[PDB]
Protein backbone atom coordinates (compact mmCIF):
# COMPACT_ATOMS: atom_id res chain seq x y z
CA UNK A 1 0.00 0.00 0.00
CA UNK A 2 0.90 3.61 -0.15
CA UNK A 3 3.29 4.74 3.35
CA UNK A 4 1.78 8.04 3.92
CA UNK A 5 4.55 8.83 6.34
CA UNK A 6 2.17 10.40 8.57
CA UNK A 7 2.77 6.98 11.12
CA UNK A 8 5.52 4.69 11.00
CA UNK A 9 3.80 1.70 8.99
CA UNK A 10 5.01 -1.24 7.96
CA UNK A 11 5.39 -1.71 4.39
CA UNK A 12 2.93 -4.95 4.37
CA UNK A 13 2.29 -6.40 0.60
CA UNK A 14 2.72 -10.21 0.32
CA UNK A 15 4.75 -11.77 -1.78
CA UNK A 16 5.85 -15.49 -0.90
CA UNK A 17 7.73 -17.29 -3.68
CA UNK A 18 9.06 -20.71 -4.03
CA UNK A 19 11.73 -23.19 -4.98
CA UNK A 20 15.90 -22.88 -5.20
CA UNK A 21 16.66 -24.73 -8.74
CA UNK A 22 20.06 -25.45 -9.50
CA UNK A 23 21.22 -22.51 -12.26
CA UNK A 24 24.74 -23.15 -13.22
CA UNK A 25 27.58 -26.23 -12.43
CA UNK A 26 30.71 -23.57 -12.70
CA UNK A 27 34.10 -25.27 -13.64
CA UNK A 28 36.92 -23.21 -11.20
CA UNK A 29 39.26 -23.51 -14.06
CA UNK A 30 42.88 -22.68 -12.18
CA UNK A 31 46.40 -23.98 -12.86
CA UNK A 32 46.54 -27.08 -10.59
CA UNK A 33 49.88 -28.68 -9.14
CA UNK A 34 52.38 -30.72 -10.91
CA UNK A 35 53.09 -34.26 -10.26
CA UNK A 36 56.59 -35.95 -11.29
CA UNK A 37 55.69 -39.12 -12.92
CA UNK A 38 59.09 -39.83 -14.06
CA UNK A 39 57.36 -41.11 -17.95
CA UNK A 40 58.84 -39.60 -21.13
CA UNK A 41 55.97 -39.70 -23.04
CA UNK A 42 53.82 -37.73 -20.14
CA UNK A 43 53.34 -33.54 -19.59
CA UNK A 44 51.55 -31.01 -18.02
CA UNK A 45 50.72 -27.63 -19.17
CA UNK A 46 51.81 -24.12 -17.54
CA UNK A 47 48.71 -21.75 -18.56
CA UNK A 48 45.71 -21.81 -20.39
CA UNK A 49 45.00 -24.14 -23.25
CA UNK A 50 43.96 -27.93 -24.01
CA UNK A 51 45.05 -30.94 -26.05
CA UNK A 52 42.93 -31.89 -28.47
CA UNK B 1 -40.33 -12.65 21.47
CA UNK B 2 -41.23 -14.15 24.23
CA UNK B 3 -39.72 -13.44 27.80
CA UNK B 4 -38.01 -16.63 28.32
CA UNK B 5 -37.48 -16.86 24.68
CA UNK B 6 -35.72 -13.83 25.35
CA UNK B 7 -33.56 -14.48 27.92
CA UNK B 8 -32.19 -17.55 26.40
CA UNK B 9 -31.53 -15.27 23.03
CA UNK B 10 -29.66 -12.95 24.80
CA UNK B 11 -27.79 -16.02 26.21
CA UNK B 12 -26.87 -17.23 23.00
CA UNK B 13 -26.15 -13.83 21.52
CA UNK B 14 -23.77 -13.07 24.50
CA UNK B 15 -21.92 -16.68 24.22
CA UNK B 16 -21.50 -15.79 20.59
CA UNK B 17 -19.77 -12.43 21.22
CA UNK B 18 -17.67 -13.78 23.62
CA UNK B 19 -16.54 -16.61 21.41
CA UNK B 20 -15.88 -14.27 18.32
CA UNK B 21 -13.58 -12.25 20.93
CA UNK B 22 -12.00 -15.32 21.70
CA UNK B 23 -11.34 -16.11 18.57
CA UNK B 24 -9.92 -13.14 17.47
CA UNK B 25 -7.58 -12.93 20.22
CA UNK B 26 -6.36 -16.72 19.66
CA UNK B 27 -5.74 -15.86 15.92
CA UNK B 28 -3.98 -12.21 16.21
CA UNK B 29 -1.55 -13.47 18.98
CA UNK B 30 1.76 -13.01 17.57
CA UNK B 31 0.52 -9.51 14.91
CA UNK B 32 3.27 -6.97 14.65
CA UNK B 33 0.68 -4.40 13.46
CA UNK B 34 -2.79 -3.35 13.10
CA UNK B 35 -3.93 -1.46 10.08
CA UNK B 36 -2.27 2.63 10.82
CA UNK B 37 0.44 0.77 12.33
CA UNK B 38 -0.42 -0.07 16.44
CA UNK B 39 -0.23 -3.01 18.50
CA UNK B 40 -3.06 -5.31 18.15
CA UNK B 41 -4.40 -4.99 21.96
CA UNK B 42 -6.33 -8.01 23.00
CA UNK B 43 -9.78 -7.64 23.14
CA UNK B 44 -12.25 -8.72 26.19
CA UNK B 45 -16.47 -8.87 26.18
CA UNK B 46 -18.42 -7.15 29.51
CA UNK B 47 -21.59 -8.86 30.34
CA UNK B 48 -24.36 -7.17 32.49
CA UNK B 49 -27.15 -8.50 33.66
CA UNK B 50 -30.62 -7.15 31.23
CA UNK B 51 -33.63 -6.32 32.13
CA UNK B 52 -32.90 -2.98 33.81
CA UNK B 53 -36.67 -1.64 34.58
CA UNK B 54 -37.70 -4.99 36.62
CA UNK B 55 -36.94 -8.01 38.82
CA UNK B 56 -33.44 -7.08 38.66
CA UNK B 57 -32.88 -10.05 36.32
CA UNK B 58 -32.97 -11.86 33.49
CA UNK B 59 -30.78 -12.13 30.42
CA UNK B 60 -27.49 -10.82 29.70
CA UNK B 61 -26.44 -8.30 27.78
CA UNK B 62 -22.46 -7.92 26.06
CA UNK B 63 -22.35 -3.94 25.55
CA UNK B 64 -19.01 -2.32 25.39
CA UNK B 65 -15.97 -4.85 24.06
Amino acid sequence: GAQSSEQTTLPSGLQIGTGVRPVATERLHSQGNLSQTNNSKDVAIKGQGFFQ
Amino acid sequence: LLNIFDIAGSALAAQSKRLNVAASNLANADSVTGPDGQPYRAKQVVFQVDAAPGQATGGVKVASV
